[PDB]
């Protein structure tokens, strides 16, 4: 669920 | 008569947020998948949109404010903004005298002959072309565009977004420093601020056209499996 | 003391699908994502497995009965197997002299160290060139090469399969033929069906090694975001 | 739900 966006928003 | 501290910091967290995603060399153009010239285009031009959505992600968490959003708002406004921003960033590329994208090299070089080659119409590219000779021809300062990314991808009115107050007051912050910016460092561009912001409505326009071939591209699987994961993802229709 | 003309067409059927799903120019290479010597030959290997994935099924539907199976246990069967069948077919290029695969060229001459910057480690790659190696020294005939690939495919120990007494008659019929083609057609083969049969043992251990170091891959979405969609569709972990 | 395997599996 969303996870590459996820990912690529966190540090 | 003059921008705040306030306003040129903001100014220069964009502009440096735009040169440590934005590489003008375009070597990593050699890591997707080569151009060929049925949909012969798609697998390089997938990998293009994919590479760039990373970039606009990074562009997007240099925003001041954007990253203190929280997350659902955060992919939300990434989701239904994505593709614009791209065809904003990509008018860096783009050139009045060849009518094409040239990102270094022959094979880099995209024509309208080769989009349609990865799924997409006319009625898609005959806009997207009149709109980056238009967008060219205002000769934006870096200033502006960085500024103009930035409030295309800030904007409440998209799908999915919860907080629009907190939202709505980041762009119109971003708006007053264009304004201001436009008024006292661009000669002549009186009549500029109100330019920019119809393209704005025109990215609206290439957005949901866009949407409509990519639907049909995408309940295809033949043409779906060359797609990548992030752009599945970031056109995808899931909802959080 | 000889094969019947129904075990022949079975032989010839298996024959032509090998040769139709795999090209010994690897001239469609040179479309996959360039190999790169983290994880910096994640994005080729990811290439190369998604487009074996799809000779295995082309393989697969050519295969006398498979085609006749319900699609649920056509796919419980690829779903386990693709791994194994690609591993056997990757004996084609593997060469004993250099211990790699070569594919016509040294950008597609893959080692032991390629692999390992694809995310997988030596308890995997050990056994798998340990399996190249005495696959090779069988120098198996091109029928008993198909009808080992065929053997594994109809399997019935697989995760997911319904009609276990359909599909173990069609695994049953392809021994009968590889038990007689070695008996009469392979001088010196008395102990070959039973290095053969070994061999399906071993592509069972190398598959649960591969879906461990998979699983560990699949679950970091910035190594996962390199996949392909079929690969992540194939070893994912959706059961019907 | 193994969309890319039913589509390459059918004629
Ligand atoms: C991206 C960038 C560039 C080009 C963008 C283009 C030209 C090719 C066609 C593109 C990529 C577009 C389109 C539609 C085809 C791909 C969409 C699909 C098929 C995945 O749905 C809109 C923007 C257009 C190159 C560079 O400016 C970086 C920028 O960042
Ligand atoms: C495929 C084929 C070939 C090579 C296969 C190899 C060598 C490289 C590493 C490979 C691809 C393997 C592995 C693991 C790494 C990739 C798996 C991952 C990272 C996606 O999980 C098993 C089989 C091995 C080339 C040719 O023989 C066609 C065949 O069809």
């Amino acid at each position: 669920r969303h996870k590459i966006l996820h990912r690529l928003l966190q540090e | 008569h003059m921008l705040s501290d306030e306003q040129m910091q903001i100014i220069n967290s964009l502009v440096e947020a735009h040169h440590k995603t934005y590489d003008d060399s375009y070597s990593d153009f050699v890591r997707f998948r080569p151009p060929v010239r049925r949909l012969s285009m798609l697998p390089h031009l997938a990998d293009l949109v994919s590479y760039s959505i990373q970039k606009v992600i990074g562009f997007a968490k240099m925003i001041p404010g954007f990253r203190d959003l929280t997350a659902e708002d955060q992919i939300a406004l990434l989701k239904s903004s994505a593709i614009e921003i791209i065809m904003l960033r990509s008018n860096q590329s783009f050139s009045l005298e060849d009518m094409s994208w040239s990102c270094g090299g022959p094979d880099f070089k995209y024509c309208i002959n080769d989009v349609t080659k990865a799924g997409h119409t006319l009625e898609l590219l005959e806009p997207l072309v009149k709109f980056q000779v238009g967008l060219k021809k205002l000769k934006l300062h870096e200033e502006e565009h960085v500024l103009l990314m930035a409030i295309c991808l800030l904007s409440p009115d998209r799908p999915g977004v919860q907080d629009h107050v907190r939202i709505e007051a980041l762009q119109d912050r971003l708006c007053d420093v264009l304004q201001a910016y436009i008024r006292i460092q661009h000669p002549g561009g009186r009549l500029l601020y109100a330019k920019m912001i119809q393209k704005l409505a025109d990215l609206r326009s290439l957005n949901e056209e866009h949407s409509k071939q990519y639907r049909s591209l995408s309940f295809q699987p033949e043409h779906s499996m060359q797609l990548t994961p992030l752009v599945l993802e970031v056109f995808g229709s899931e909802v959080s």
